[PDB]
């Protein structure tokens, strides 16, 4: 499903470890409008290509870095996705196709406590019990 | 294009508005301090031109400006310690007694009982005797009187007024345009030709027409007062012919080739004059006779205005090979439009030169009555290593902030700096086992030593007695360099130095130089060297290689050089930026160099230094106990500093006491900052919260609010006073040490 | 000084104690 | 040819065979007068009251060991036979030189190759069956050579012996192969060829060195190689050049050795003492020759390396342009290729041991792998140990040895246990043999064999070194 | 009584250590 030619001048040994063929591995995949030079996330100066360029990366932070390094070449098109040993190649990032500090509706709160911060039990309160302060 | 002067008139108005506006030169801190974190920036940003302005020309002019006004102030020292030697020192009497005399130029006041600091340092004289060796400078340049120093000091504050005026002028009158700066191939050729090749060229007419003769003259126990004026020799020609007659022949053997016609003034002579157990002066005016030569053709390489020459970046890009890609293609740029680049490069090389300088100093003792001054010989070693290594630091730091601030991939696309970045994880993992190997089998040698000896198996050691270590290569390169006169250099009469061979020199009582022989403890102790400096390499090179990004954080360029961390996460990322790798790098570098000079100390005072008997035999200062103290730490602690820190202990109430409280002292702020680097901001910042709680309960709480410290200035100021320390107490120790018995 | 039967009493009597503090610490584990 | 600059002008007509070999007839020649020139140049300035040594004259003292005009005492009475020499190469000079600038230019570019006699010079760098015939050719020219020295040993006077320091002639050579070739595998001294103390073993080693030559000689003119030369060996003519250059290389180091130590076939009357000696400051003749060609000799291993490696980079399919170094094909893998990690000779030779060689059990990879760390690691326990100065010292060291190797057989079986709970392989570049519970029990059992094995040879042969 | 110390201290040395260190590592290794 990933479509991009790997950039020129990829190769360093900052890159994939035994971890990508083992645990996990990860894509970054963008459309560039001209062939340009860029830092790659572990070093080495790299060449795009004009249209879809496919970067494997070990971390998605490799990936998250690289994003912010293209959005300085004015390109936001980047899509992160997760690959696993038997190929289950997931989109990760955009998560719902907008960034996410963009607002979309349909995304609800997740792990939101509806009190500041100074209003958390003590530990005392919550000792013995499965719970923590934050809960 | 062609190099030309080009400058801006009147760029910046002079006035003291500024001055009283401290932060001005930052826009974040030109709003004002409103935590005591404000006040520290202001000085930590204050000389961070790049920051101060985005402009590379404005940075230039900044750049341009400072200098003149850092050669002012070093114009200044070099001037007040020329004036302090002609009013305040026994220099007239050192020149007439220089074997008894002990060199002294500071005199303190009477006041609480300090003047005790005024000891007797003979030509009847009380003042703290120096070990700078400024009299044995003085007495090469052929200064006989307090009115030349005076003369010299004098024209000195003129020139360091004229540096501050140059700098002023420079920078607020008329500032060159980038273009001026960038004409590196025009700054090559001057400062090759005239700085360094007409310098040589005219330092070698002063050697030759007053150094060389009145050196003589003193040579040939000749009074201070009977010795012709340097002037004399030039005016008066028969007084100049009596001592080298080959000035009778004039400038025409130069001219016509005859150059042999100058052999009795223009000497190879090698060794050292048995009278001062200096070199030659007559060596060191052909040195620099050939010095300049060689500097005049090499400045004419570089291409300015007149076709003719070398452009560097030519020359770089044409530098590649079938490893290294584009080779040294886009490095012109890296060093033509980053002043960091320049400064790295500067400082790496200078700090390696000033320790080159420091070996062929102690061994080639190039003035004098220097290398019978023990006390200089140590200091002046010492001094030189530690500026030497402070330097090279330095370079890696500036290094570091190219790689993060100055750094373009562009530029640098798969040449030989981009193709480092690729294999760092190659260099450094190598360089880590390298480290490693060299710790296991130079320290744990030690180990094992010490072991040995604890277990009453002296047999089973690495010694001369028993396992051997020889260092084979060095005691082989000795011999070549023994041999080498009549042999390799046939016009040489002695070695270059008798640290490789020939015979003892002994200048008074006491050796000059001998030959410094080399066994097991010279083995091991070299195999340390080696183990402390590549360690300290791979501190400072993990910095500049791993300081733009690394496996952990990706986007470490964009934290820049100098952040503390990327917080508790991935484990914990403290101390990853190229600053906090300079900071571990000072360590290690304080660490390599102790031991550099603690090496220099003992071997000198054990194998070489020492009286000799009317007969010739040598009676060393420690005896010779390098060879089997010197292979365990026990007698590093035992035979070293416990032996030989017994003066500096037993100084209090005698003219060495001040080096007595100066070891303690220095004890004391290296403690000190075991407090900044053991601790964190925060239980510095929580313990202020209630010390700002008791200031607001009586109402005395500033409006500055008080801040612990930042984390890079906690270890900031660990570093310095660790640094200051431990390099004070080794200061005060040798001093102390060195003043009694050498 | 003791005798050598006395030093094999005391490790096989020390065996004891050896059992006993498996068994506690087997115990405690649980 | 054309690619090449001016600075690397004779690499134009490697391919070319006639510009080739009126180079190599040409430099003939310069050697030629070099030596005839040089002859006449010493005769010169030859004092008879001072000794040859601390005079500057290197052709002399070899024309003085064969025992060309000496009488008793090893002192030149006669300068004829040194003329005649001289005049004979610097004449045989004037011939080569004609020769050289002949199949230099006015000959053609490429000797033709045909069924002809001119046919026969001609050659080509793929044809292996010509170049193996020209080796042999010359092999025959040797190994004539090495008669004619015997001959002039036996026959025509004899050769200048150090022992009596008089020009004694040969007559009964030493032909027994046992005491010639002893020299190669060090019987008769440490210094092993140039431990040569005698001429009766001189004249017996140009014997044995002229009938292997003259064999060699015979067999490869008729002889074409076999497919095992075929693989190991490259076939370009620079990997010619190469190899030459590493015989040399070798040559040139043996002759500095020789001339360093050696005595008997370097007269000390002649070329000086022993070592590196300088009689009155002057340096002497022995010095310059053994110190000069010991540089030279580094300066041909560098000459070797350089064409060797520039061979083996062409023959790869790699240029000069985008290099040696490259990515894995996957360029966001971790490693680069290098010659030190891709290089074929690191792949085969990784792939072919035990741990990774094709056709091995488990137990026989872990047996193999035993019994080579087992035999180097008793040297260190053995002659360091602390009772190495005892008579204790091999046993001792035997008994640490077997002991360390029983920690290591531990570390395996704690290695395997960690690693093999129940179907979960381990990972790491292991063998598809090695993936197994069983498989590792086999190899751990292979490494204690082995290594215990290893350990007794090694001590078996240290305890009886007699 | 004393040829004991030449049984115990190469034990609490080598055998205890080597016992201990070897079920530990398996201990902690184990899925
Ligand atoms: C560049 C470094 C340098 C340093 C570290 C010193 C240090 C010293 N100078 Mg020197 N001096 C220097 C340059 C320097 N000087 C130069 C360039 C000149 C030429 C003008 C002098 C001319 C000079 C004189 C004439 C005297 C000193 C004196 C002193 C000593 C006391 C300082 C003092 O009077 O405080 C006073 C405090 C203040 C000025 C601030 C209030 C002190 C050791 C004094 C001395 O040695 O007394 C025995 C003294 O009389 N200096
Ligand atoms: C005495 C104090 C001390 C010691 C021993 C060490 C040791 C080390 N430092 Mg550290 N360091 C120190 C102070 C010290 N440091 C301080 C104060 C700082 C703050 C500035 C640092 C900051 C620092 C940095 C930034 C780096 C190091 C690195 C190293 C390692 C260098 C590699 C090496 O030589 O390995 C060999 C090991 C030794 C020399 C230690 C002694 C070995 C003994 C003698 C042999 C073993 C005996 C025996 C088998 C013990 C086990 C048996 C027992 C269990 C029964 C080494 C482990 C570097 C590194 O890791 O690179 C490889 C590195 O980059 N250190
Ligand atoms: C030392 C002995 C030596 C000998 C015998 C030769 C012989 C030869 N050289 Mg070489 N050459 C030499 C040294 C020598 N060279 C050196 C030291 C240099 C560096 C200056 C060169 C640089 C050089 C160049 C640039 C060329 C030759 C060429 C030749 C060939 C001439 C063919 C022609 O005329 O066109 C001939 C085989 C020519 C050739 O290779 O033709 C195919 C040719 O173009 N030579
Ligand atoms: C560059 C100039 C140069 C010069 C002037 C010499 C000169 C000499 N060589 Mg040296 N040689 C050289 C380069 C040179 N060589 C190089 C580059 C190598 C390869 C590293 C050698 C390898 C070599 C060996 C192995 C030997 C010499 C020997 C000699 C001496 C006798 C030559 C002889 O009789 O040939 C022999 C002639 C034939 C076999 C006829 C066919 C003579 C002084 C000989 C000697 O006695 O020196 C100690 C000797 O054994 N040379
Ligand atoms: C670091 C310390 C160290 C020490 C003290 C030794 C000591 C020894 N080695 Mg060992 N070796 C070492 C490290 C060490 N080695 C390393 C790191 C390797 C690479 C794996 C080797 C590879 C090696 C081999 C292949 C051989 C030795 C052999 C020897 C023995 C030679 C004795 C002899 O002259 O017999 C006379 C010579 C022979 C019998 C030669 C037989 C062929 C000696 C006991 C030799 C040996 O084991 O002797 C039986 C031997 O063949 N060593
Ligand atoms: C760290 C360096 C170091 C070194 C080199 C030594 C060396 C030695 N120790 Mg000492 N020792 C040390 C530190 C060291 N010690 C320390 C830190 C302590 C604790 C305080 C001791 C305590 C100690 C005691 C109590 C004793 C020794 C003894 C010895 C000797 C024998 C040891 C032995 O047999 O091991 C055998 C070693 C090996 C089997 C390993 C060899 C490593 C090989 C050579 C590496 C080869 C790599 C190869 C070149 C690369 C690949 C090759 C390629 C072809 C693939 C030996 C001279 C003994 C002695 O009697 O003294 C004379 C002894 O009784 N040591
Ligand atoms: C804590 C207890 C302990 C004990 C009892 C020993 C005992 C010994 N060590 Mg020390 N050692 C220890 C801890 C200990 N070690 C530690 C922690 C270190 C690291 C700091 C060392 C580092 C060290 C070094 C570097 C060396 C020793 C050596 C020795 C031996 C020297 C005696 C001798 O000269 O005869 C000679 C004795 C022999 C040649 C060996 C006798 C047979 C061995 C012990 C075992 C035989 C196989 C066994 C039956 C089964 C497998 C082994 C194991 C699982 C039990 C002796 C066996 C030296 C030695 O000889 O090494 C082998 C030596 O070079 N030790
Ligand atoms: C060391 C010899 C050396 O530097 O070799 C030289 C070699 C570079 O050869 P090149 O011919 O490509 O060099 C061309 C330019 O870089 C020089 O102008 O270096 C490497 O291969 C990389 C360094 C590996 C070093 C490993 C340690
Ligand atoms: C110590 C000091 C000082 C002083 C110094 C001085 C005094 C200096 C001077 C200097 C000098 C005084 C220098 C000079 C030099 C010169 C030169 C460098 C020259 C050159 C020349 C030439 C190059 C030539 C050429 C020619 C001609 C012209 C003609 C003919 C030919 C010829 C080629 C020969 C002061 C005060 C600052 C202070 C601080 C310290
Ligand atoms: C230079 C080089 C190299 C080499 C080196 C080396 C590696 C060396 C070493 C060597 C060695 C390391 C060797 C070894 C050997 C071994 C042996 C020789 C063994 C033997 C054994 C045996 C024979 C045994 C037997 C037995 C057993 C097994 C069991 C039972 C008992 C018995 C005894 C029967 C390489 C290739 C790397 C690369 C290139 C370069
Ligand atoms: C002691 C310590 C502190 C506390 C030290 C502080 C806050 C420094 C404050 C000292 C200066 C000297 C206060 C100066 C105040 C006034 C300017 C003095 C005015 C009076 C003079 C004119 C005499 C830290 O903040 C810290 C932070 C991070 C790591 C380690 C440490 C650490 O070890
Ligand atoms: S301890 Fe300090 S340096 Fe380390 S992560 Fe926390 S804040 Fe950063």
């Amino acid at each position: 499903t990933l479509s991009g030619k790997t950039p020129l001048f990829a190769g360093s040994t900052g890159g994939l470890l035994t971890k990508a063929v083992e645990e996990e591995k990860y894509a970054i995949t963008w459309t560039s409008p001209k062939a340009q030079v860029f830092e790659l996330p572990t070093g080495g100066a790299a060449t795009m290509h004009e249209g879809e360029n496919l970067l494997y990366i070990a971390r998605k932070e490799y990936g998250i870095a690289l994003g912010g390094q293209l959005r300085k070449f004015k390109i936001t098109n980047y899509k992160i996705y997760r690959i696993l040993p038997s190929g289950e190649t997931t989109f990760i990032h955009p998560a719902d196709g907008v960034f996410p500090e963009k607002v979309n509706a349909g995304r609800e709160k997740v792990r939101f406590n509806a009190r500041s911060i100074g209003e958390n039990p003590n530990p005392s309160q919550v000792k013995f019990s499965g719970k923590a302060t934050y809960d | 294009k062609k190099a030309r002067v080009i400058v801006d008139k009147d760029p910046v108005p002079t006035s003291f508005e500024k001055w009283a506006q401290p932060g001005h030169f930052d826009r974040t801190l030109a709003r004002g301090p409103k935590t005591t974190t404000w006040i520290w920036n202001l000085h930590a940003l204050a000389h961070d031109f790049d920051t101060h302005t985005s402009d590379l020309e404005d940075i230039s002019r900044k750049i341009f400006a400072a200098h003149f006004g850092h050669l002012a102030v070093v114009t200044i020292w070099l001037s007040g310690m020329i004036f302090h030697g002609a009013k305040f020192s026994n220099y007239e009497a050192w020149l007439s007694d220089p074997l008894n005399v002990r060199p002294s130029a500071q005199v303190v006041w009477p006041i609480v009982g300090q003047d005790i600091l005024n000891g007797d340092v003979g030509g009847g004289f009380h003042g703290i005797q120096i070990t700078s060796g400024l009299f044995q400078v003085w007495r090469g340049w052929g200064i006989t009187n307090s009115f030349q120093l005076y003369c010299t000091a004098i024209g000195g504050l003129v020139l360091a007024g004229l540096f501050l005026f140059a700098g002023w002028f420079h920078y607020h009158k008329r500032a060159p345009k980038l273009e001026w700066f960038q004409n590196v191939e025009s700054m090559l050729n001057h400062h090759l030709q005239v700085l360094l090749g007409c310098g040589s060229l005219g330092w070698a007419g002063h050697l030759i027409h007053v150094s060389a003769p009145i050196n003589k003259l003193m040579d040939a126990g000749v009074a201070v007062k009977d010795i012709p004026l340097p002037h004399e020799f030039i005016l008066n020609k028969s007084l100049l012919i009596d001592l080298f007659p080959g000035f009778a022949a004039g400038l025409t053997p130069f001219f016509t080739l005859n150059w042999g016609q100058y052999a009795d003034f223009l000497t190879f002579k090698g060794g050292l004059n048995p009278v001062t157990g200096g070199l030659w002066m007559t060596d060191i005016a052909h040195h620099h006779l050939a010095i300049a030569v060689v500097f005049i053709i090499a400045g004419h390489q570089y291409r300015t205005n007149w076709g003719i020459g070398h452009s560097i970046k030519e020359i770089l890009e044409n530098h590649k090979g079938p490893f290294t890609g584009e080779g040294h293609k886009g490095l012109y740029e890296n060093l033509t439009t980053s002043w960091h680049a320049q400064l790295a490069t500067n400082l790496a090389f200078l700090g390696s030169l000033t320790i080159i300088i420091a070996h062929h100093m102690y061994a080639m003792p190039p003035y004098p009555y220097l290398a019978t001054d023990y006390a200089t010989q140590l200091c002046i070693f010492t001094h030189h290593i530690w500026i030497g290594g402070f330097l090279i630091v330095g370079g890696a730091a500036h290094a570091a902030i190219f790689m993060v601030r100055d750094y373009d991939p562009v530029v640098n696309q798969n040449n030989v700096l981009d193709r480092v970045i690729r294999h760092r994880d190659a260099i450094i993992s190598h360089l880590n086992w390298v480290c490693i190997f060299l710790g296991f089998h130079s320290f744990g040698l030690y180990i094992h030593n010490d072991t040995m000896r604890a277990l009453g198996r002296p047999q089973d050691m690495f010694s001369d007695t028993a396992i051997q270590l020889q260092p084979v290569f060095a005691q082989w390169v000795q011999n070549l360099h023994t041999l080498a006169p009549g042999g390799t250099a046939p016009n040489a009469l002695e070695p270059v130095s008798y640290a490789f061979g020939g015979g003892v020199l002994a200048v008074g009582g006491k050796v000059a130089m001998m030959p410094i022989a080399l066994g097991t403890a010279d083995f091991l102790i070299h195999h340390i060297h080696a183990f402390t400096i590549h360690v300290t390499v791979l501190i400072l090179l993990k910095g500049v290689l791993f300081a733009r990004s690394s496996r952990l954080i990706p986007d470490k360029a964009n934290l820049g050089f100098r952040f503390p961390c990327d917080g508790p996460g991935r484990g914990g990322t403290c101390q990853v930026s190229g600053w906090d790798h300079v900071f571990l790098g000072l360590f290690w570098m304080y660490n390599s160099l102790s031991i550099v000079i603690f090496h220099f100390s003992w071997k000198m005072q054990s194998d070489v230094w020492g009286t000799v008997d009317a007969a010739g035999n040598v009676s060393h200062i420690t005896g010779g106990n390098f060879a089997q103290s010197a292979i365990t730490i026990n007698g590093w602690l035992r035979d070293f500093l416990w032996a030989q820190a017994s003066q500096v202990i037993n100084s209090y109430g005698s003219a060495l006491s001040a080096y007595g409280l100066m070891f303690l002292g220095a004890h004391f702020v290296w403690a000190f900052s075991l407090m900044f680097l053991f601790s964190g901001r925060g239980y510095w910042q929580e313990l202020i919260e209630s010390i700002v709680w008791a200031h607001n309960k009586l109402k005395v709480a500033p409006a500055i609010q008080p801040r612990a410290l930042s984390i890079t200035q906690g270890r900031a100021v660990g570093v310095a006073h660790y640094l200051l320390g431990g390099i004070a107490t080794t200061w005060a120790f040798f001093h102390a040490h060195i003043l009694s018995v050498g | 000084s003791i005798s050598d039967t006395q030093v094999y009493i005391a490790l096989v009597v020390a065996l004891i104690p050896g059992l006993l503090a498996w068994r506690l610490a087997t115990e405690l584990y649980k | 040819p054309q690619q090449y600059g001016w600075w690397a002008g004779n690499a134009r007509f490697i391919n070319l065979s006639g510009r080739l070999l009126g180079a190599h007839i040409a430099h003939a020649g310069l050697i030629i007068l070099w030596a005839g020139a040089m002859t006449l140049f010493e005769i010169t300035k030859y004092n008879p009251s001072l000794p040859i040594y601390e005079q500057g004259l290197i052709l002399l003292p070899h024309l003085a060991t064969l025992g060309f005009g000496i009488g008793d005492g090893g002192q030149i009475i006669d300068t004829y036979p040194y003329f005649v020499i001289g005049v004979v190469h610097l004449v045989s000079s004037a011939v080569l030189a004609a020769g050289g600038i002949y199949h230099a230019l006015l000959g053609p570019e490429v000797l033709p190759e045909n069924n002809q006699f001119p046919g026969f010079f001609g050659y080509d760098w793929e044809d292996e069956d010509k170049m193996t015939t020209i080796i042999g050719i010359h092999l025959l020219l040797l190994g004539a050579g090495a008669w004619l020295l015997v001959a002039k040993a036996l026959f025509w006077g004899g050769l200048y012996d150090s022992t009596v320091a008089s020009v004694r002639v040969i007559t009964e050579p030493t032909v027994n192969p046992a005491r010639i070739f002893g020299y190669l595998f060090g019987a008769f001294g440490k210094q092993g060829m140039a431990a040569v103390n005698n001429l009766e073993d001189v004249v017996g080693g140009h014997i044995w060195v002229g009938i292997l030559c003259i064999g060699g000689g015979f067999w490869h003119i008729l002889t074409q190689p076999f497919a095992w030369a075929k693989k190991v060996l490259f076939w370009s003519g620079e990997a010619y050049l190469s190899y030459s250059l590493a015989a040399l290389a070798y040559m040139g180091l043996l002759a500095a050795y020789f001339v360093t130590v050696n005595d008997t076939v370097y007269p000390t009357e002649f070329y000086g003492p022993l070592g590196f000696s300088s009689t009155s400051g002057v340096i002497s003749v022995r010095t310059w020759l053994a110190t000069s060609h010991f540089a030279l000799a580094i300066v041909f291993l560098s000459g070797h390396i350089w064409h060797a490696l520039r061979v083996r980079v062409l023959e790869a399919g790699l240029n000069f342009e985008q290099g040696v170094v490259n990515y894995l094909d996957t360029p966001e893998l971790g490693n680069l290729q290098t010659p030190i990690n891709t290089s074929d000779l690191t792949l085969k030779f990784l792939v072919n041991l035990p741990i990774y060689r094709p056709g091995l059990s488990a137990f026989a990879r872990g047996l193999e792998i035993g019994m080579a760390h087992g035999y180097f690691l008793l040297g260190p326990f053995v002659k360091l140990g602390p009772l190495r100065n005892t008579e204790f010292a091999n046993q001792a060291g035997l008994l640490a040895t077997i002991g360390l190797l029983l920690i290591l057989s531990i570390c395996l079986w704690l290695y395997g246990s960690a690693w093999f709970q129940e179907g979960k392989s381990p990972q790491g570049e292991l063998p598809e043999n090695l993936k197994t519970a069983k498989s590792w029990s086999e190899f751990n059992a292979g490494w204690i064999v082995g290594s215990c094995g290893g350990a007794l040879f090694a001590y078996l042969l240290v305890t009886n070194s007699s | 009584a004393s040829f004991l110390s030449s049984i115990f201290v190469p034990v609490i040395g080598w055998v205890v250590p080597i016992a201990t260190f070897s079920f530990l590592f398996l201990y902690i290794e184990r899925e």
